[PDB]
């Protein structure tokens, strides 16, 4: 279970904590002490999923959920069957998803590579605990999490946003949003940049970066480069996510109003407020 | 009806469409062996592919993958324990027989050239009208260790040509010979040229490359190898 | 290390004015300036862009599409400096009412101005396709880019045209503003029933967070080997070096499936052209044969 080319990168060390007990591979996978932990969490976590499903009454996993504890409840505790589930659940959770993280940064040391995949991941881990811990706690209640369910995070996605009028109004969802559609604008380039040149015309020569460089500079005056093109990757994805944790954070926090009232001190600004004429004023 | 022809004649589309992504990453890498190098048993679920055949430029011969792979080179390791999935502790020094973090690939012993056929990385001054825009000029400060001691200056800059930028930093040691650093591999500071990778006594144990004006791929990978497997195995010192 | 982020030195020659192959010359504008700002980053050198027939062709239909609507926002805005900016985000370009539909002979004031702006934008867009594909074929390259693009002008066709045709009218479409494409999006959904349960939208998500997840960590794993120079992503494919072998590696020890050099690259313009070609058929389908996303996920049928 070896590629042609993996046997002198097998070598021992590396491990950020336990040494050598867990420094050993199962199949291609790594193992290392949080590959146990993140197996630990993620193996306990699911028995309480389908421990949920009992309760509820169905194994269908289009009617499985796990909805966190009611409004009434707080940041308290609750009874397993009414909430106290997914508050543990959510432990284990968060859990598997640091152990998962914290077992790349392993592997990285071993491959003497930087840390830039798992730093990227902690984007989104950031962008997980902002919705389940960090803006529940500062609105004083767990209800205001999601639940755990196929089509009933939807349901929640639809609510929470219709609360506040048309949630496509938000400052920070419409500066989210541009960057990810931009980023798949930017992959899809990228993507297709390079595989236009090392499969050109049929039967023509493989193409060089130069080719790249050249295409780019022919079509809108300007080529961001090899390295450049990739960090620009890093940076409109890492920014999206960014910014749809911060368009959540502050979403009935420091304001609960229709965020398309929130663009009234624009029009209402007092040199031109104040001037008729613009039927929209 | 109609929207459930489409939603389901797709959800076929993407599963043929899963199976040609998943078996064009096989080209290199497969066929799967056993740690003693024999073809392994089962070898993934998914056949290989048929054989495509690039056409290098510059008329340096025709690559095709999936192609027969060997490493090409010696490699210096021995089992650790009697059962698979188990490392492999090295049997000499790690960075001169190049395993682990400091592994290099019998890369084309050759070096990369341009769209025009000329070499893509030159030393600046080869480099005609090439110079340093902004920030601070590495030429001239000394490249010390991180053991906080000096193992020598940066005489020059290894640029690249078609793509300009800085690639490689030209450092002489105290015995008047020059290495090559990886250009992400050091700090360049105000005073000093910082790099993490190595202490003092490793600079002069970093590969040398023959011909002055140019660095080949397979020389790439000795000296990019080396310094970066120099973070696990060196440690021997420096720490701030 | 340094996390190979932003460039700590700056190198520069003369200007590069690219490779030949087939492609006309003359063309080819003088070089632009040296930014040092996007140096930092990326390149620094702008230009010299190629401006062909079909570029000056295309360049001026989106000049016309960009007049055609600010001049009606100058008519909204009583030809009022001060109310333009302030008002800026809500002035819109309407299609024909439903009691037009179809036919062209809506009046300016009331629709006749949407389809004088549609007109450029139909054939801008399409003449940057045509200049898309000639500058692949120019340098004897693959043509990978063109029909990247034309998933996105899927979508795009949809939204505008390939639907309004299907309905019946123009009274669909999308209106020209920036305010008020946003409350299109919110009624799309609404008349047809939350569009969550479209399943073609749901595919679309799963593809538009690929992009993010794929990008994201495609972009971290060649800062993450650019130390072995993993940047130089074509000379890796034709003769693989440590920075493709670690790559395929951290991948196969993480989560046990592998990529290649160029197999990740088959990986990305997928995930991307994914998102807007499942999308213009969740978008086509919706009005035409479902009218209801939610029933239609009662019945799937
Ligand atoms: C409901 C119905 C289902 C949902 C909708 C389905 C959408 C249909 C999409 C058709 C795509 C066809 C794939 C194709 O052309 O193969 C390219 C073919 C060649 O690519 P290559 O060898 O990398 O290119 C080098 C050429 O020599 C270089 O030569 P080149 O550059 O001329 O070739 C470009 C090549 C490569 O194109 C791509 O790889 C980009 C594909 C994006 C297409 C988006 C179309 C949007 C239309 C709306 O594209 C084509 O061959 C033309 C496709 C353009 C269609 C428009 O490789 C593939 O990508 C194979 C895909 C196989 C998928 C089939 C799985 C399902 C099978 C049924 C079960
Ligand atoms: C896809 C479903 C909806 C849609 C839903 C949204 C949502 C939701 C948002 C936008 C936003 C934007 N939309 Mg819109 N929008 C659509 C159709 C379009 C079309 C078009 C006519 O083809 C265009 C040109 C735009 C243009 C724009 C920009 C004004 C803005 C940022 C996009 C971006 O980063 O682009 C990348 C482009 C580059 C050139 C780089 N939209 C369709 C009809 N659009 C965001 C915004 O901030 O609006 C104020 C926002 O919140
Ligand atoms: C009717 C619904 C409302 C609305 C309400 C909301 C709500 C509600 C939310 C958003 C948020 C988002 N919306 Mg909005 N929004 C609407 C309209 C739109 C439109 C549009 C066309 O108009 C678009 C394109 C968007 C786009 C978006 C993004 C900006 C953002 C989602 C990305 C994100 O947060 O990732 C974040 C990434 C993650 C959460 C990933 C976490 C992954 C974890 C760490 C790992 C999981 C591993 C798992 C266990 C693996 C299992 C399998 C393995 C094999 C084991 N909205 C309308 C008006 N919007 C969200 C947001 O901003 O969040 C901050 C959000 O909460
Ligand atoms: C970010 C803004 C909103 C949000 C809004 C939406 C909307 C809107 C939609 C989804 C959709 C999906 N969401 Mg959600 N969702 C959010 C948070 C999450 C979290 C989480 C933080 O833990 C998870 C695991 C999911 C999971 C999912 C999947 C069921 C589905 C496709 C995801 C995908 O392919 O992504 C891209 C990732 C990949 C391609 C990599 C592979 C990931 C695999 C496929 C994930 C499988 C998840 C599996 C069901 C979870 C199993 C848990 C077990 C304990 C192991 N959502 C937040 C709250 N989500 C879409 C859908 O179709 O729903 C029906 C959809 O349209
Ligand atoms: C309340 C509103 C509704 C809703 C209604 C809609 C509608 C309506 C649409 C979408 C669409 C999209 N929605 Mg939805 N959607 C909602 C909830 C969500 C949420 C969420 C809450 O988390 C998310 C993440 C999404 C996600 C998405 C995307 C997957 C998808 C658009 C892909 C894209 O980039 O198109 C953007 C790409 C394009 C428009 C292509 C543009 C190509 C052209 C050629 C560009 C021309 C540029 C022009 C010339 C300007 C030049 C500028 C200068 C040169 C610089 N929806 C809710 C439930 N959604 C679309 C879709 O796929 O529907 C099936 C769509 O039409
Ligand atoms: C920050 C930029 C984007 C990003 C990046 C990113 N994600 C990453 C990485 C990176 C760089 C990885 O290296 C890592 C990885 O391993 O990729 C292969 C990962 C990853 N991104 C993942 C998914 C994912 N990423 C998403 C998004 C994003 N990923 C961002 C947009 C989404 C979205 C949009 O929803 C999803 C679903 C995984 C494939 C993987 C991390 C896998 C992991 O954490 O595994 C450990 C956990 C388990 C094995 C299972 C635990 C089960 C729990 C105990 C039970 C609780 C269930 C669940 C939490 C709730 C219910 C689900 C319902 C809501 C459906
Ligand atoms: C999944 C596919 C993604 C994608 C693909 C895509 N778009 C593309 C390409 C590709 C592959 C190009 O080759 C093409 C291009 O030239 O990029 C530099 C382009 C492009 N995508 C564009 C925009 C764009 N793409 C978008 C979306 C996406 N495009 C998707 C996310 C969006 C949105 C809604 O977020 C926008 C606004 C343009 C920058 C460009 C095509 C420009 C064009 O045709 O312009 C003609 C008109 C003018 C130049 C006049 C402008 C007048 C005023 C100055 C304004
Ligand atoms: C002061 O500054 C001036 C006035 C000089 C210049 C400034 C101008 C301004 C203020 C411009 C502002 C422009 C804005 C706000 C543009 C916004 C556009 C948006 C958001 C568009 C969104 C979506 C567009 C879609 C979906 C378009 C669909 C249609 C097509 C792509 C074309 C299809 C058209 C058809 C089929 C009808 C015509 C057909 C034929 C055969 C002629
Ligand atoms: C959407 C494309 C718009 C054109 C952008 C061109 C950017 C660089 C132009 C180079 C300038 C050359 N010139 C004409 C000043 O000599
Ligand atoms: C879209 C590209 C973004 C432009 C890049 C901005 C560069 C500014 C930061 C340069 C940092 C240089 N410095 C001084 C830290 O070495
Ligand atoms: C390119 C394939 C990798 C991503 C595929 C996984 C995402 C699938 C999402 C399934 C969506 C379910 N549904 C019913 C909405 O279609
Ligand atoms: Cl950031
Ligand atoms: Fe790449």
């Amino acid at each position: 279970a070896l590629l042609s080319f993996e046997r002198k990168y097998r070598v021992p060390g590396g491990t950020l904590v336990g040494g050598n007990l867990f420094d050993f591979w199962v199949g291609p996978f790594y193992v290392g002490f949080f590959g146990v932990a993140t197996f630990f969490f993620a193996a306990l976590g699911i028995i309480l999923i389908a421990w949920s499903a009992v309760l509820q009454g169905t194994w269908n996993p289009q009617l499985i959920s796990v909805y966190p504890p009611a409004l009434e409840y707080g940041l308290g505790g609750a009874p397993l069957a009414k909430g106290g589930l997914w508050q543990i659940i959510t432990i284990c959770a968060t859990g598997a998803f640091v152990s998962w993280a914290l077992r790349e940064v392993e592997i990285c040391r071993k491959l003497g590579i930087g840390y830039h995949i798992p730093f990227a991941f902690a984007f989104a881990i950031l962008a997980y605990l902002t919705l389940v811990l960090f803006r529940p706690v500062m609105m004083g209640a767990w209800g205001y999490a999601f639940p755990y369910g196929i089509w009933t995070h939807l349901d929640w996605v639809s609510n929470t946003g219709y609360t506040y009028g048309n949630f496509h109004y938000n400052p920070a969802h419409m500066i989210a949003i541009s960057f990810f559609f931009t980023n798949a604008l930017a992959l899809a380039l990228h993507g297709a940049l390079v595989l236009s040149a090392a499969n050109p015309e049929k039967g023509k020569e493989m193409r060089t970066p130069d080719h790249e460089d050249t295409f780019f500079r022919d079509l809108v005056g300007y080529s961001i480069g090899t390295l450049g093109i990739h960090r620009l990757g890093l940076l409109l994805s890492l920014s999206a996510v960014f910014f749809s944790a911060l368009c959540m954070i502050i979403t009935g926090t420091i304001w609960f109003d229709q965020w398309v009232d929130w663009w009234q001190w624009w029009v209402k600004l007092p040199w031109w407020a104040n001037i008729p004429g613009g039927i929209n004023g | 009806d109609l929207a459930s022809l489409a939603i389901y004649s797709f959800w076929i589309f993407l599963a043929g469409l899963i199976y040609y992504l998943q078996t064009e990453n096989m080209r290199e890498g497969y066929p799967l062996e056993n740690e003693d190098g024999t073809p392994a048993a089962n070898q993934g679920p998914f056949p290989l592919p048929k054989p495509k055949t690039f056409i290098l430029p510059h008329g340096r011969g025709t690559l095709t993958v999936p192609g027969p792979e060997s490493e090409d080179r010696p490699i210096a390791l021995a089992r650790t324990a009697v059962s698979e999935g188990f490392p492999h502790a090295p049997t000499g020094d790690p960075m001169k027989d190049g395993v682990g973090p400091a592994s290099w690939v019998a890369r084309r012993d050759l070096p990369e050239l341009d769209g025009h056929g000329h070499n893509k990385i030159k030393p600046m001054k080869a480099a005609a009208g090439f110079h340093v825009s902004a920030g601070k000029n590495p030429i001239g400060l000394p490249v010390r260790g991180c053991d906080l001691e000096i193992a020598g200056k940066v005489v020059d800059i290894w640029v690249d040509i078609p793509e300009q930028m800085a690639r490689f930093l030209e450092v002489e040691l105290k015995d008047g010979s020059t290495r090559l650093l990886p250009m992400q591999m050091v700090k360049v500071q105000s005073n000093r040229v910082h790099v993490n990778a190595l202490s003092s006594d490793l600079f002069a144990g970093i590969p040398t490359i023959k011909s002055p004006t140019e660095v080949t791929l397979l020389e790439e990978d000795k000296i990019c190898g080396y310094v970066a497997g120099g973070l696990m195995y060196a440690a021997p010192k420096r720490k701030s | 290390e340094y996390q190979n982020i932003f460039s700590q030195v700056q190198v520069r020659g003369p200007a590069d004015l690219g490779m030949t192959e087939d492609v006309n010359l003359a063309n080819r504008s003088g070089v632009g300036p040296f930014s040092t700002l996007l140096g930092w980053f990326g390149n620094a050198q702008l230009g010299p862009i190629y401006l062909g027939s079909l570029g000056v062709l295309s360049l001026f239909s989106g000049l016309m599409w960009f007049f055609t609507i600010g001049i009606w926002f100058w008519y909204q805005a009583g030809w009022n400096p001060a109310v333009f900016l302030r008002d800026l985000f809500f002035f819109s370009l309407e299609p024909p009412a439903p009691e037009y539909g179809l036919s062209f002979a809506a009046p300016l004031k009331e629709g006749g101005l949407w389809l004088i702006a549609s007109f450029f934008m139909f054939v801008a867009v399409w003449s940057w396709w045509g200049r898309t594909y000639l500058r692949a074929q120019a340098l004897g390259m693959g043509k990978h880019t063109a029909w990247a693009f034309l998933s996105a002008i899927w979508l795009w066709m949809v939204l505008g045209f390939i639907r309004p045709i299907l309905m019946g009218s123009w009274s669909e479409a999308v209106p020209y503003g920036i305010f008020s494409h946003l409350d299109w999006t919110n009624n799309f959904s609404l008349v047809h029933g939350n569009l969550f349960y479209n399943p073609f939208h749901g595919l679309s998500i799963a593809f538009l967070x690929g992009s993010a997840l794929l990008f994201a960590m495609h972009g971290a794993t060649i800062l993450a080997v650019s130390r072995f120079g993993g940047e130089r992503e074509l000379e890796q494919i034709a003769d693989r070096g440590t920075a493709a072998e670690r790559a395929a590696l951290f991948v196969r020890w993480t989560m046990g499936f592998n990529a290649t050099m160029e197999g990740i690259h088959r990986w990305a313009i997928w995930m991307a052209v994914l998102v807007t070609l499942t999308g213009g058929i969740g978008i086509l389908l919706s009005g035409t044969v479902v009218d209801n996303w939610y029933v239609w996920g009662q019945n799937h049928g």
